[PDB]
């Protein structure tokens, strides 16, 4: 209901902080093949399981987060240990899709 | 009314920012 960029940064900053917290102080995974955690600065991702699908629900600082309770984010764990990329130079695949804002 | 539709365009942008990477950058 209420629009405010300054709210919505200071929960995003939140959300960093308590991503970090949840990087530094994890336990390491059940060895020691496993694609790595991280912040990619819009989701916390833990550490995936190698052939798995990894799934956050939708970050929490989005101001339309109330409307996608059960959405999820979502990231490929490949069965080397690394996140699905795309081609050569780019970034993690990721799909945000439940994540969106618009009804439609 | 006005003003405050502006913001939230600036909001959604924001998070269009953080999307494409934010400050990675
Ligand atoms: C190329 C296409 C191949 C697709 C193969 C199968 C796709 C794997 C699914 C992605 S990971 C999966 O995400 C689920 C959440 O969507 C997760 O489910 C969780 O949340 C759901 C909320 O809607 C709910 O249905 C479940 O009860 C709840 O346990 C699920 O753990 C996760 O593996």
């Amino acid at each position: 209901a209420t629009v405010s960029l300054w709210e919505t940064v200071q929960k995003w900053r939140e959300y960093r902080r308590q991503c970090q917290r949840s990087l530094t102080e994890d336990p390491p995974p059940a060895t020691d093949l496993f694609c790595n955690r991280t912040f990619d600065e819009y989701a916390c991702w833990p550490d995936g399981e190698p052939g798995s699908f990894v799934n956050v629900s939708c970050p929490w600082y989005l101001p339309w987060a109330s409307s996608v309770p059960q959405g999820h984010v979502y990231r490929f764990c490949t069965a080397e240990g690394l996140w699905l990329q795309k081609d050569n130079s780019s970034l993690p695949w990721r799909d945000l899709s439940e994540c969106e804002e618009s009804k439609r | 009314d006005l003003s405050k539709q502006m913001e939230e365009e600036a909001v959604r942008l924001f998070i269009e920012w953080l999307k494409n990477g934010g400050p990675s950058s």
